[PDB]
């Protein structure tokens, strides 16, 4: 992907955001903004310019699944890559994220390799 | 009864 690709990292705790932001930096992506929940995330996405969303599941105001679903139903964001990074690992939830159109799913705690791997596969699709 | 938890590999099968 283009190194100027703009990312939105959504989590209600800074730890995940820092980890993800730093791994993104290691891969060469510095254009990264953060949000603290689904609503906060939607306010920034509506501002436009975003090219990739990575977000937690358990968050107040609007969780990750609901965020994913609104993004997928929005004519201006419907194809936005949405990679879930969350501690949530129960099967019924994994299946739900998949049925709602999640672009990928990484379980917390995750290694640097796992994130780069998942990210790169989504990136390949963005190129075709 | 216990939960149905999926590993990262099982998750990769349908999401990654
Ligand atoms: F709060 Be996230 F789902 F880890
Ligand atoms: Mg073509």
């Amino acid at each position: 992907a283009d190194k100027e690709l703009k990312f939105l990292v959504v989590d209600d705790f800074s730890t995940m955001r820092r980890i993800v932001r730093n791994l993104l930096k290691e891969l060469g992506f510095n254009n990264v903004e953060e949000a603290e929940d689904g609503v906060d995330a939607l306010n920034k996405l509506q501002a436009g310019g975003y090219g990739f969303v990575i977000s937690d599941w358990n968050m107040p105001n609007m969780d990750g699944l609901e965020l994913l679903k609104t993004i997928r139903a929005d004519g201006a964001m419907s194809a936005l890559p949405v990679l879930m990074v969350t501690a949530e690992a129960k099967k019924e939830n994994i299946i739900a994220a998949a049925q709602a159109g999640a672009s990928g799913y990484v379980v917390k705690p995750f290694t640097a390799a796992t994130l780069e791997e998942k990210l790169n596969k989504i990136f390949e699709k963005l190129g075709m | 009864m216990g939960d149905s938890i999926l590993s990262q590999a099982e998750i990769d099968a349908l999401l990654n």
